[PDB]
């Protein structure tokens, strides 16, 4: 049967979200593209360039007006009349608005599209602005993280295809399924936290026994994501498991919450 | 229209103007414009970076220990390479030496990135410039099997397999939902592979899209996650415990077994799928050994990479050679110094930035990142560029030069530098590769050569992964487990004022981060990134960068279908987020 049309556009970004997507272990990104959705526009993978790429974009948003999902990676800069990000000679924000107008719903992949991420960190030279501050008349599902977990991305996709509905979301638009709990709520080092067993400096005896990273600045206690349960790259690891505290990368403004190595101030 | 001469080229903007915006199958945002003459030959090429985020500005005032995490987000494709450059730079400034295992693990991280980034580029980015996917539908599955088996011992080659792949493509296309294949250049006269080779290549495109996900498991073990693994100033955070209580909480024998399993599989795939495919592309596209030469026979640059002696960044330590060649003089590989203010300089007279004097170049320790969107007289308006004005400012990319010379960086550059320094392994490999194609050495200096060198490098990196893993295991056997130095972790131990340079060879070429620390905070942080070199706009002398030079003099079969432009640009693996940062 026909597959759901998907248009994937890119603003200011580093492309980590697109890269995370192709890391998916199940379903493989190959199988998502071949069998689950129709990825009809995507600057990073598509054969067409320049005018041919413009023709694809125009044809798809026209033919499937009201019926395609818009995936967004990165964000629009408002500075310099939007010309910090230029697409087909015009501000990226114009392409974003045109694509959003015909979409049935929008997926804001990553902390960039959800919140701002690194380009929005102080002093935000380009006035990088998350999607939901520009597009105010469309369902937007925020899937934050820098990048989000590969198998979370593909699970969210399969949920929408299989159940023919958007996932239920929290008050911030994040899917409850993966963002309902804190990293710290499902962290395998929590026994050490509770016992006051902490890494105090890198590669100390505590580090070699996998003690808690709280005193090394772990932001797990204030961060909502699936890293400590679903884990990363086919369940191989996550930041804390490999010895570094959570940076807080799924949370709005995480870059400007003080040093990554400063302790969480008020643990909820 | 105007005409001028530079670097042996005649830059002429008379004639039809062609615009390609967006450039697709790259990372980030790029616009290209060319002029073509009455013979459809490119007489002018204009490289434009169409994005900027300003990491150099954002980094000011940050804790130097945090810098790697910020600058890692320059790019998620070459993920980790900016973190490595950052920790090197901060360690250089402060005066930190890391333990041997930390250095070995960092080398593993970089070699893992090379394998991953090169493999995915070859198939997912550049592949469709060479393989006509739609033409795969006309292939005979038995003849495809016979072709594959003539090229490689790779197991996956049955007629039934190629028939299954072809059938899946048939069903994918049949409903009219062509997705990433829609409105492509299929049928272009420059597609020269027979149908069996197109089916073989398409099968391998799918195999690579599946397999690349496994390579980065090495980053997950040592760095927590990929994309964007974690690092520390002073070493790595992945503490090791092999034979003591609590090894479940650290890098242990099971974690190392996983790493070894990935290394073996990665080498297998690169050696038996990517390498034969690259050579096959070479065999069927030999005229491309004479197209897209650009600066590769004039000026090439490598900083060098993979220090094998921990904390030693000298010629005797770096496993990947550094050096510069200028003026086509490959008999004299020149030493590079990243502190010398007369060597690396960046110009902005053709870029969207303010300098007090835009006619002079600034070494990164004197760098300025003051964005200034000022396109001047485009055809169009400030928010509707119909034609960039390459006589004034036309890019978010700064113009790096080395001793005032425009340089090419990347796999071909590195290969030429190693070859001409007399690296025995490189000479043997290059000579054997060109012999197999019955091409002269000069054939490497081309668009086809960039692709061949990239494949060569993926093979080299996969071999080095085992070398570094064995080095790590040797230390562990000798009871050397240290992964972090923390003597100078605390800001109270740092010089009040210091500066440092971190450098490496990222997949796309020479990378440097220049950092100045004052009173415990980043005072200045300037990046010059490989695609900054290659995608460079012009300088005050009108000298053109690697992309513009490689596009010069190129015949196009069908002006409105920019396949030759895409082939040459994609051969450099452009990363525009890197170039602009
Ligand atoms: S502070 Fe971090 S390492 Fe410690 S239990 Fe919480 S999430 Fe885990
Ligand atoms: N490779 C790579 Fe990215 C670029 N250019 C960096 O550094
Ligand atoms: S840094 Fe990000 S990847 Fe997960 S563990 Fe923390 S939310
Ligand atoms: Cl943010
Ligand atoms: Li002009
Ligand atoms: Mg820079
Ligand atoms: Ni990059």
């Amino acid at each position: 049967k026909p597959r759901i049309p998907v248009v994937w556009i890119h603003g200011l970004e580093c492309t980590c979200c697109t890269e995370s997507f192709i890391r998916s272990a199940h379903p493989l990104a190959k199988d998502v593209i071949l069998s689950l959705i129709s990825l009809d526009y995507d600057d990073t993978l598509m054969a067409a360039a320049g005018t041919q790429a413009e023709e694809v974009f125009e044809d798809i948003i026209t033919q499937y007006n009201g019926k395609y999902i818009l995936a967004v990676e990165g964000n629009p800069p408002l500075g310099e009349q939007g010309m910090f990000c230029i697409s087909s000679g015009r501000p990226f924000i114009e392409k974003l608005k045109r694509a959003a107008a015909g979409a049935s719903a929008i997926i804001a992949w990553g902390t960039c599209a959800s919140w701002g991420c690194v380009q929005a960190a102080r002093p935000n030279p380009t006035q990088a602005t998350p999607i939901d501050k520009v597009i105010t008349d469309k369902p937007i599902i925020k899937v934050p993280g820098c990048p989000p977990i590969p198998d979370v991305m593909s699970a969210i996709i399969t949920y929408m295809v299989t159940f023919d509905r958007l996932p239920d979301v929290d008050r911030m638009g994040r899917p409850l399924m993966f963002y309902g709990q804190r990293i710290h709520d499902k962290c395998y080092r929590r026994a050490h936290f509770d016992a006051g067993e902490f890494v105090q400096s890198w590669d100390d005896d505590a580090a070699r026994k996998g003690y808690c990273l709280y005193k090394m600045g772990c932001k797990g206690p204030t961060t909502y994501n699936a890293c400590s349960s679903t884990r990363w790259n086919d369940g191989v690891s996550f930041p804390i498991q490999s010895g570094h505290g959570c940076l807080g990368c799924a949370e709005n403004g995480f870059w400007d919450r003080g040093s990554f190595y400063s302790r969480v101030v008020d643990i909820p | 229209s105007t005409q001028y001469e530079t670097q042996g080229y005649t830059i002429n903007n008379a004639g039809r103007r062609l615009v390609v915006d967006p450039i697709t199958r790259i990372e980030g945002h790029m616009r290209c414009e060319v002029n073509i003459n009455d013979q459809n030959v490119i007489t002018n090429a204009v490289s434009c970076g169409t994005m900027f985020r300003g990491l150099e500005i954002i980094l000011q005032g940050r804790d130097p220990r945090d810098a790697w995490a910020f600058v890692e987000r320059i790019c998620g494709v070459c993920t980790g390479v900016h973190a490595l450059a950052s920790v090197y730079a901060i360690e250089d400034a402060i005066g930190i030496k890391v333990p041997d295992n930390a250095n070995i693990i960092r080398n593993i991280m970089l070699a893992t990135l090379w394998c991953h980034d090169h493999l995915v580029h070859f198939y997912q980015l550049a592949g469709m410039d060479w393989i006509d996917v739609l033409d795969a539908l006309k292939a005979d599955p038995r003849k495809t099997s016979e072709l594959a088996q003539s090229l490689s011992s790779w197991p996956k080659s049955s007629p039934g397999y190629f028939f299954d792949v072809q059938n899946r493509l048939k069903k994918f296309v049949e409903g009219g939902q062509l997705g990433i294949f829609r409105n492509g250049y299929w049928g272009h006269p420059q597609y020269k592979l027979p149908p069996e080779a197109n089916l073989m290549g398409f099968a391998h495109y799918l195999e690579a899209l599946d397999f690349q996900r496994e390579i980065v498991k090495i980053h997950a073990v040592f760095g927590g996650k990929n994309p964007h693994p974690n690092w520390i100033v002073g070493g790595m955070p992945c503490a090791i415990n092999i034979d003591e209580s609590g090894a479940v909480g650290a890098v242990n024998m099971e974690r190392l077994n996983l790493v070894q399993s990935i290394i073996t599989r990665t080498a297998d795939f690169i050696n038996n799928v990517m390498i034969p495919d690259a050579l096959a592309i070479g065999q069927f596209n030999k005229p491309w050994s004479e197209i897209g030469t650009g600066l590769s026979d004039k000026c090439v640059l490598s900083y060098g990479a993979f220090p094998d002696i921990a904390n030693d960044f000298g010629e005797k330590s770096l496993l990947m050679p550094g050096g510069a060649v200028i003026n086509g003089d490959f008999n004299n590989v020149l030493p590079v110094d990243l502190v010398d203010p007369q060597q690396v300089q960046e110009f902005v007279d053709h870029a969207w930035y303010r300098y007090p004097n835009d006619q002079v170049g600034r070494h990164p320790f004197d760098g300025i990142t003051d964005p200034w969107y000022n396109p001047g007289d485009v055809k169009g308006s400030d928010t509707n560029i119909q034609q960039l004005n390459e006589q004034e400012r036309y890019s978010w990319i700064k113009a790096p030069r080395w001793r005032g010379n425009a340089m090419e960086v990347g796999p071909l550059a590195r290969t030429l530098i190693a070859y001409h320094k007399g690296d025995a392994a490189t000479v043997e490999s290059v000579d054997r590769m060109m012999s197999a194609l019955n091409l002269p050495l000069s054939g490497i200096q081309s668009t086809l050569g960039r692709i061949l060198c990239r494949a060569h490098e993926a093979q080299w990196a996969a071999g080095k992964l085992q070398y570094f893993f064995d080095k790590l295991m040797t230390n562990l056997k000798n009871g050397n487990l240290a992964t972090a130095s923390t003597e100078k972790w605390e800001p109270a131990t740092w010089p009040t004022e210091c500066r440092g340079v971190g450098f490496t060879e990222a997949p796309r070429g020479a990378l440097g981060h220049w950092a100045a620390i004052r009173d415990g905070k980043i005072d200045l942080y300037q990046c010059v990134v490989p695609t900054t070199w290659n995608a460079s706009p012009r300088d005050p002398k009108g000298q053109i960068g690697a992309y513009e030079a490689a596009l010069m003099n190129t015949k196009m079969a069908i002006p409105e279908q920019p396949l030759e432009i895409l082939r040459t640009l994609h051969s450099f693996d452009p990363c525009l987020a890197c170039s602009t940062h």
